[PDB]
């Protein structure tokens, strides 16, 4: 099964990772459903101390109760570690890997690295792993998961170049200011400007 | 608003000082005269309270802080984000630097 994402979705975690670069963040894709597993766009969960369940059962609630509304479907949680030379999966990662594996029959652990972490990425960059209910934890080696590989350099080198990232918003944030949402719509305009 | 009211009080003083130099002189007058025990001009004095109660209305306005007294209003918008990290433990390992290192 091969898994296929959006440039939308991939420039918000790479935003989201550089608007907290000394702390560990945190991602949930999200895919339609109704073989190759496509995602339609992610959210940003918490950062900093990145070890508690209390206020993950609050955003995950949530977004349980977003999917009800526009006919989503959580897909899959993503996670970057804080240490640059760390690309192992932790307890909590694998624990709500199999929460989703529960009611999806597809879930990855996307592992954003932080050894190729530049302004002018190369390409990939993403460690996707395959983890299940049992024992079979495997990370493939090299495939495609974006559509349009330079549109898609173009857009990250314009965002990254001009300071217009420090609108995003994560959840935490909105706990502390209801006032901004938590959807990324003016991110959302810039994708589809930029394109 | 402060510079007008430290204005107003440095006037005042000068009022006061100038309504002192007026007394001063009546009274150097008064020492020419044999007797005539009179008093200094009822408007210069009033001049002088004038000068006095404008200079005691900005004296209190120049210095008002009045803090409040519980401890809990000023951490009341201190977010926990800033108090997690520290300035005695600083790692210097974040993909920043080195997304950062070319530039």
């Amino acid at each position: 099964p091969g898994v296929k994402l959006t440039t939308q979705a991939y420039c918000k975690m790479v935003l989201h990772g550089a608007k907290y670069p000394h702390c560990a963040v945190n991602g949930l894709l999200v895919a339609e459903k109704q073989h190759h597993t496509l995602f339609v766009d992610c959210i940003p969960l918490f950062h900093g101390t990145l070890a508690l369940a209390p206020m993950l059962e609050v955003a995950l609630t949530l977004i349980d109760s977003w999917c009800k509304d526009h006919s989503y479907v959580i897909a899959g949680y993503y996670q970057a570690n804080e240490r640059v030379k760390d690309a192992s999966p932790n307890q909590v990662a694998e624990k709500v890997a199999s929460r989703i594996a529960e009611g999806f029959s597809d879930t990855a652990l996307i592992m954003v690295d932080n050894t190729k972490f530049t302004m002018d990425c190369v390409a990939p960059t993403i460690h996707v792993y395959e983890h299940h209910e049992n024992r079979w934890r495997c990370r493939d080696p090299h495939h495609d998961y974006c559509e349009d590989w330079p549109e898609a350099q173009r857009i990250s080198a314009s965002l990254l170049d001009s300071r217009s990232y420090e609108t995003l918003v994560d959840f935490d944030n909105h706990l502390d200011d209801i006032r901004n949402d938590w959807t990324n719509p003016e991110i959302n305009k810039a994708v589809l400007h930029l394109c | 608003a402060p510079s007008l009211w430290k204005g107003l009080v440095g006037i005042g003083l000068f009022a006061l000082a100038h309504a002192a130099f007026s007394a001063a002189q009546h009274r150097s007058y008064m020492r020419l005269t044999e007797k005539e025990d009179e008093s200094l001009p009822i408007d210069i004095v009033l001049q002088t309270l004038l000068a006095f109660a404008v200079t005691c209305y900005g004296i209190v306005h120049i210095a008002g802080e009045f803090k409040d007294m519980d401890a809990t209003s000023e951490l009341k918008n201190k977010t926990f984000d800033t108090l997690r990290n520290h300035p005695s433990f600083y790692v210097f390992n974040h993909r920043g630097r080195v997304l950062f290192r070319p530039s």
